């Protein structure tokens, strides 16, 4: 029969077993080898016997090895939890969503771009970034492929490149994640 | 919903008041004011859960209600909180030592309440076309206010063909991991294929489409620890008590865990409570342990009965009230329980025949309660059932006194047992 | 092989339509009052209204009350379950008391559980009836049904089945003649094997040629099955499945009887109740007899006091034979019946008197004839004067012997010189005593 | 917030620049000598140079000899390890007594050891295999390496659009490349392109304590040869021996500090309830003690001259014997007057977030001199529950005796 | 040869009549015992009584264990001889009466008469024909030819990664292994492989010779108490408890004693029955006197000696029941109690000068008399031990021999028992 090994109501077991998992091993090593510089043919000989033995019955696969855990990832749900700029930001896309209308999200750095990546993808809305790296050429391209394509939601960018390729708008929605209140960039920013 | 009535079922919870003013006769429990305001009390701390590492010993002569008054404070403190009833003879286990046992049996009455964001799409497979090679595939999910086509990949498409989905089958498909969760059908598969005939169930939310922040709060105790000590957990977790795990890297690393999750929102504690009946069997041994493991955060509220005055404490030599050494006994407030009265005893009979469903008549009332008050309570109710039992076979509609004085000299009490036990049958 | 046991008469407690006693109580004799109450605690049992009530069988030795508790068990039937225990089982070096009394517990406890699966089977016709293409897209080539020719031994039955079912098929090696087990909702098809109508002589092969079946095409397969909760258990703790299981060195020691009170409990209480209120079973709660109670350890008797208050526990029958003695496990702790005083006061006493001398003549009368010896009346009355001279039990035990001499001796009756030979040649222990 | 706990209050020891005992400070009160010896002896274990010394907290009950233990660690502080113990602890059934006594004490002592961890990350654009060329594209740049065979990996690990980061001795699969856009529904969840470069070398400090090292040399499960996860394959256990426990471990801790790889940090192991364990117990302390590798131990007997148990025979004071009694410092500490009963009856009434009336605390007071100062520090709660309840927000003189009405204490459940 | 306690102990030292010397092969003194032993000794060699028990009983310090060592050695190592203590008995992971068993079982020995022949020959040769028939060379230092064998054996070699030029061991009946490198290895002057080399071997292309191997039943025991290998069973880690719980008798060990018999009568096996000796009886318990006084009385028990040091006491786990050497009146009926005398102070002497002849030690006149009386002072083994530290000083100070002062002062700076426990009054 089935049963829920817990006192939750009802769960899928493998979810059960893949939320709890805090500890990781503090320091394992690998296996101890004993060094004698002479390596008699039998013993040698006999181990290899029993690892060609023990590695035939290879259609167990042992379930992935059951291997230990070492890295310990932190969760995705700290990228939101970590600023309330970043829930605000998730409460409005989710509106927007709900009334079906793009966002255009403008940002100032580069590592704030990565994290409203890490973000989007916590909310799985499909986005196009357009940053400083990608060319003038790669800029027009990028735009052009969230234009005309309804199923990219979120459109990312620098602020601080030219942006003058940019030529048609979806759904004329901006959202301004940072104030930079700078001489030059603000005003041709909110120009543009 | 077949589960026999046993001895605690007559009660069904503390009866108090908005004011925790005890009433005489509530919830199927009858006089004992000053306990049960007591067990009120120590529940709405256990409620509150503010404080750590409180406890309580519920003493009394037996027949006083001590077990009576556990389940009730069981009973009123309702589900969403563990509360774990153990014998004191339960924690000698001879692959597990007694202070493993009660590291086990504090942490498995914590409970977290573990917060997860889900995003389902749900509705209304109109449509499942899959081409298989021997790669590509679509979704029409139908609500009833909207659909949608989805594109299937390849991982999907496998997923879907391993839990068959028919056409007008209700799923829930999580879009995070996609694991295919069928829920029933909406209609039958063609009224012409001579089998599979089963009932259709109700449409789908509207917005089923995309749920976008679904919360489901997964709940589990602080025994999670069986999770980690070994690569298989669900052996530990389900027979295995041979579960002799490391406490350094596990107690303190699942506690610091803990503390995070409640730091930043993911989970919540919620103290639970640990009855242990009969603590007087525990070695002396474990009241030295329970004295320092009671003064950790994470402590839940020890209740614990007794049912000794000055006695030995076991292993060991010397006496000490109830059982219990003197520093655990001074840490701890005790509970006294006050025997019943006549009246009260009579109320709990005839609680205890409307739980069995049981009539009799004033005179059976009257000379049961006597017999009571003479022998015991609980040989009050084993009367009662013996005679219930006589009259169904004398074919009589009610029990009346020939009934329970021939049940009281068909079955004996230990004092007339005793009494009939000069024949010296052995020593 | 009869193989008849120590005492093996007693049939049921032979109360009267009425519940009073009689002498000729279908193999017991004497003992009203205790068959009385016996029968009191049978008919609580077949109530099945209450749980976790206890009765101790106090008594004398030599008073029966094995036979006694045998009897009610017969009486309740093999229908409930009747798991008997002593108190010496409960010391396991591997397991600890509790738990076992608790396994034991649950063993006590029955639970039927039916399964009825409809199923089709019968020599297989398979064949696909061409069909335009979906209706609903372009042209081409599909399949709308899939026509199986099941042919059963009464008859023949065309079953126009889903075409999704197609690639179960052609998974197993599912060829026109041979034998296939469908199943109405799952559908999947299991290939019994090809028809003993083909098994030619000279073809070498075992398992794969099975006969016709017997019957309609469509059966409703009605099996019932009867599992106590401890076998629920057991089967639910250990795995099965993959998982490198295989293993001799790591896992050979199946003996893992360790248990737990979160899978005992919970979970599969729950489901048991799912199958009850669902019409899938039928609980069965038993009885526990527990013979030489006095045994067991204090440790012991301080879980059963707290076991019994629970509303699954089953009935137990206690069955002391010792008197006023120390309580195992306890220093100089003399209470009654060498059970603690809390739990006697628990269970409901039965008391046993002694066996009348004509009571004794009628036991060991009614012992011979299980036997099949026939005794003459001196020999008789000499085996029931001895036996109301020392223990009851040592008279029973002279029949056979007896038996077997006078068999050697050339003659069929036990004689009395028979008996009076078996007693200089064997003899009890009060007169053993004399060292 | 944090729920309370019985020691929550106490903050450190609130000693004077000179370690002049304050009459109450860092949530203590009272018990000044016992103070300023446990000044002097964080003294010595920040000092780190004196092993296998130990101190006795012996005194009578309530005086808070646990409650000083957990100030002393808490003064301390989080880096030196401190590890609490029990008497009854030691006693196992799958790990010899000594046996525990001894992981205790090793895993009292702490290690910080310093490491530079070389991780690959990046999208595996190419799979193609014993040794693998893999190819992992980031943000910087692609990268062909020409990983090892033991890293490759079994699960599914798609040989394309699979996110990878891989350390050196395990892979984590961290999720699917952001593809997001090729299908509108796939299983599969998707995160975006590590921006960091695809070898990066990033130096972790991270502590360990020596028992950790010493459980995991014990019973290894790294490697990738079918024995070791037939070794670890089930039934794991204790008992680590002395050849490997000492020898090896200490040589590989003195060569990872002499070369700048570890730093060493001695700390501390509270062995309380020390007066209930058996004579195997002190012997083998006997010796541990007597060792240059033995941390510092703090104990808390609480009985008197009582019968050591193991032998039902001999009696000796604290209930530990008088060679062992000798080698551990004795810390004597008084017992509470009606005066700083109510005073710490106060600061725990401030900790634990009750407020008391005047009059309230003077019967608190009373009824602790009387009773016992813990008894009314448990009635502290059910008093301020009561209060709730009536809808008082402060507790007043007839909730408290209402209370002590209710619940009686050991002393007068003895008397009846 | 790190002379141990009982080194000089090379015989028992009776004479062609059987009467036992005043003084010879080691011993002193003692003419009744080792009478006694010499009588038992021929009963052990005799072979055809079973189970028979013998009691060593006497004072401390009489050579009891002398005694058993003398039987021991007269024997000789053709018999199997079992060292045993009772405290080897309380066994963790074996029940006390299971290693009772196993001591009595080991304490029998049985040796197999075989004549096996090998078949080495050249792998360069190796040419297979049909799978079903193979034919390989011989090259031997003393003849070259070639060998016909059944294709099993070929699989067998092939198995093992031959290569040309190594040298193979091929037995008649079964098994194979390899020798890598018949001088050609080295010559080609590739490096190693983790395996040494070998030249080939002189002799014969195929040899033979009469085998005889001493196998105890408690070996064959532990044989049978394992899946032997081989296929998946072979599956073997740490930690493995070879010594298992128990093995059944009737069913296991019954097999083992009727294969034994077996190839006894047909001449393959013979039996050689051992001793058993069990010292420091008094430490067994009773449930372990119980069944001792009845294993030995099995048609397959071999003799067993015994040894109980102290005198009449309480008897182990019994704690009311006292009988006279801490053995049950049950168990010491039946077993032959030879009893030990005391050794006089001139047999005191003469067992000194005998180890310090044996140990190397050379004493004085005077420096044997002081260490004499040394040792009836307090016992014999005070100046047994004495005498290692005299020499040593001795040699310390520049003096081959052992004098009066270098005896006294090594006297005066340890002390006995009798001495300790004087000044412990303190
Ligand atoms: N207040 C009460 N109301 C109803 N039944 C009671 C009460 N107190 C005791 N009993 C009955 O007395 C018997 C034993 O008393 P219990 O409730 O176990 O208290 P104790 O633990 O002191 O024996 C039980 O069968 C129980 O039903
Ligand atoms: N009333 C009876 N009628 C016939 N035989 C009886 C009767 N009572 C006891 N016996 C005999 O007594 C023997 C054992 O009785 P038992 O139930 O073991 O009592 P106890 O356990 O007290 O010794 C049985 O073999 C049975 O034949
Ligand atoms: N110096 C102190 N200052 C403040 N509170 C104290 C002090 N000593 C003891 N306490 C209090 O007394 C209670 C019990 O002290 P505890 O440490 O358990 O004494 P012991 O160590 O003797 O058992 C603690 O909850 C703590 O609140
Ligand atoms: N007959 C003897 N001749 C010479 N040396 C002896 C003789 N008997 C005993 N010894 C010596 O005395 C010592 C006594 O040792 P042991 O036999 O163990 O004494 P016990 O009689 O207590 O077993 C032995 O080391 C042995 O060398």
């Amino acid at each position: 029969l089935t049963l829920c090994r817990c006192g939750e109501s009802l769960q899928d077991v493998i979810d059960r077993v893949a939320f709890v998992i805090p500890p990781v091993v503090a320091a394992p090593p690998s296996l101890r080898v004993p060094r004698p510089p002479p390596l008699y043919s039998h013993r040698m000989r006999i181990l290899r016997q029993g690892l060609r033995e023990h590695a035939a019955p290879y259609f167990q696969q042992l379930r992935q090895t059951t291997a230990p855990r070492l890295l310990q990832f932190p969760e995705l749900r700290l990228v939101q939890f970590d600023s309330g700029k970043l829930e605000a930001l998730a409460i409005l896309l989710q509106k927007l969503k709900s009334e079906g209308r793009r966002v255009l999200i403008l940002s100032q750095m580069i590592l704030m771009l990565d994290i409203l990546e890490m973000f989007l993808n916590f909310h799985y809305l499909t986005y196009v970034r357009i940053d400083e790296n990608a060319s003038s050429e790669q800029r027009q391209e990028l735009m052009r492929s969230f234009n005309r394509d309804r199923r990219i939601f979120c459109a990312i960018l620098s602020t601080h490149s030219r942006t003058t390729g940019i030529n048609l708008v979806e759904a004329d929605t901006v959202v301004f994640y940072d104030n930079d209140l700078n001489p030059v960039m603000d005003a041709k920013a909110q120009e543009w | 919903r077949i589960e026999r009535i046993g001895a605690h079922s007559h009660i069904r919870g503390l009866g108090l008041d908005d004011a925790l003013e005890p009433r005489q006769a509530s919830q199927g429990m009858v006089g004992q004011l000053a306990a049960r305001r007591a067990a009120g009390v120590v529940l709405e701390m256990i409620r509150e859960g503010k404080i750590a590492g409180r406890a309580v010993l519920i003493a009394g002569q037996p027949g006083t209600g001590k077990t009576a008054i556990a389940m009730g404070m069981a009973q009123a403190l309702g589900p969403d909180t563990p509360f774990t009833a153990i014998a004191g003879s339960e924690i000698f286990s001879l692959e597990m030592s007694k202070t493993e046992a009660l590291t086990q049996a504090f942490r498995r009455s914590i409970g977290v309440r573990i917060k997860e964001e889900t995003e389902i799409i749900e509705g209304e497979v109109v449509e499942i076309q899959i081409d298989r090679p021997a790669k590509v595939g679509k979704l029409t999910l139908k609500t009833t206010e909207m659909e949608t086509i989805y594109d299937l990949g390849t991982k999907m498409i496998e997923s879907l063909t391993k839990d068959k989905v028919q056409a007008g089958d209700v799923i829930t498909i999580d879009k995070a991991t996609g694991k295919i969760s069928k829920l029933g059908r909406s209609f039958t598969r063609a009224r012409d294929y001579d089998a599979m005939g089963s009932q259709t169930k109700f449409v789908q939310c509207p917005d089923g489409e995309l749920q976008k922040r679904k919360e489901v709060v997964h709940t589990v105790s602080l025994h999670e620890i069986d999770v980690i000590n070994s690569r298989t957990q669900g052996f530990l977790a389900l027979f295995s008590g041979d579960t002799g795990e490391i406490k350094s890297e596990v107690r303190e690393q699942i506690n610091a865990k803990v503390a995070e999750w409640r730091e930043e929102g993911k989970a919540e504690i919620i103290p639970g409570v640990l009855f242990i009946d009969e603590v007087h069997m525990l070695d002396i041994e474990s009241f030295s342990f329970l004295n320092r493991a009671l003064e950790s955060d994470m402590a839940p509220v020890l209740i614990m009965a007794t049912n000794r005055g000055i006695t030995r404490i076991r292993g060991t030599s010397y006496q000490s009230p109830h059982g219990i050494p003197i520093d655990l006994l001074d840490r701890l407030l005790i509970v006294s329980t006050t025997p019943y009265s006549e009246k009260d005893t009579k109320q709990i009979l005839r609680i205890r025949c409307e739980e069995e469903d049981v009539e009799m008549s004033e005179d059976a009332y009257t000379v049961l309660t006597r017999i009571g008050l003479e022998t015991s309570l609980r040989y009050a109710i084993q009367l009662i059932t013996a005679a219930s039992l006589v009259c169904r076979k004398r074919k009589g509609t009610e029990v009346q006194v020939d009934d329970i004085k021939r049940v009281y000299s068909l079955f004996l009490d230990e004092s007339r047992s005793t009494q009939y036990m000069k024949e010296y049958q052995d020593a | 092989t009869q193989r008849i046991a120590s005492h093996s008469h007693v049939k049921g407690l032979g109360l009267d339509e009425s519940g009073l006693a009689k002498q000729a109580a279908s193999g017991l004799v004497g003992q009203e009052n205790a068959r009385e109450a016996c029968g009191v605690i049978v008919e609580l049992i077949k109530s099945k209204k209450m749980a976790g009530r206890a009765v101790l069988l106090a008594g004398p030795p030599g008073t029966g009350k094995t036979a006694l508790a045998l009897a009610i068990a017969q009486e309740l039937g093999s229908k409930v379950p009747f798991c008997p225990m002593v108190g010496s089982e409960v010391y396991s070096t591997e397991i600890k008391k509790t738990e076992v009394l608790m396994e034991n517990f649950r063993r006590a406890i029955g639970l039927r559980i039916k399964e009825t699966k409809e199923v089709y089977e019968g020599e297989v016709t398979e064949l696909t009836p061409c069909e335009t293409e979906n209706p609903m897209g372009g042209y081409g080539k599909t399949i709308s049904h899939v026509i199986i020719g099941l042919k059963t031994a009464k008859g023949t039955k065309q079953l126009k089945l889903d075409p999704s079912i197609f690639e179960s098929l052609q998974k197993e090696r599912v060829e026109a003649g041979d034998v296939i087990y469908i199943e109405a909702n799952s559908g999947a098809v299991k290939r019994q094997g090809r028809c003993d109508t083909y098994a030619t002589e000279f073809d070498l092969e075992a398992e794969e040629y099975v006969p016709l079946p017997k019957g309609d095409v469509h059966k409703k397969k009605e099996i019932i099955q009867d599992v106590t909760l401890h076998d629920l258990d057991v089967a639910n703790a250990r795995p099965q499945g993959g998982q490198d299981i295989l293993s001799m060195m790591g896992q050979l020691m199946k003996p893992k009887k360790t248990e737990i009170t979160d899978k005992l409990r919970g979970e599969i209480n729950k489901v048991v109740n799912k199958y009850i209120d669902q019409g899938i079973a039928e609980l069965v709660p038993g009885v526990l007899f527990v013979d030489e109670v006095h045994m067991l350890d204090i440790e012991c008797f301080t879980y059963l006091h707290r076991a019994l208050e629970s509303s699954i526990a089953p009935i137990v029958i206690f069955a002391s034979n010792r008197g006023n003695c120390v309580i195992r496990g306890t220093e100089d702790i003399t209470s009654p019946h060498g059970i603690p005083l809390d739990l006697l006061d628990r269970v409901m006493i039965i008391r046993t008197m002694l066996y009348t001398p004509q009571e004794m003549k009628q036991i060991i009368k009614i012992r011979a004839q299980t036997e099949g010896i026939n005794i003459s009346e001196e020999a008789l009355n000499h085996l029931g004067e001895i036996g109301t001279k020392t223990t009851l039990r040592y008279s029973v035990q002279l029949l056979t012997p007896a038996n077997l001499l006078a068999k050697i001796n050339g003659k069929d009756s036990i004689e009395k010189e028979h008996v009076e030979e078996i007693s200089e040649l064997f003899y009890d222990a009060k007169s053993s005593a004399k060292i």
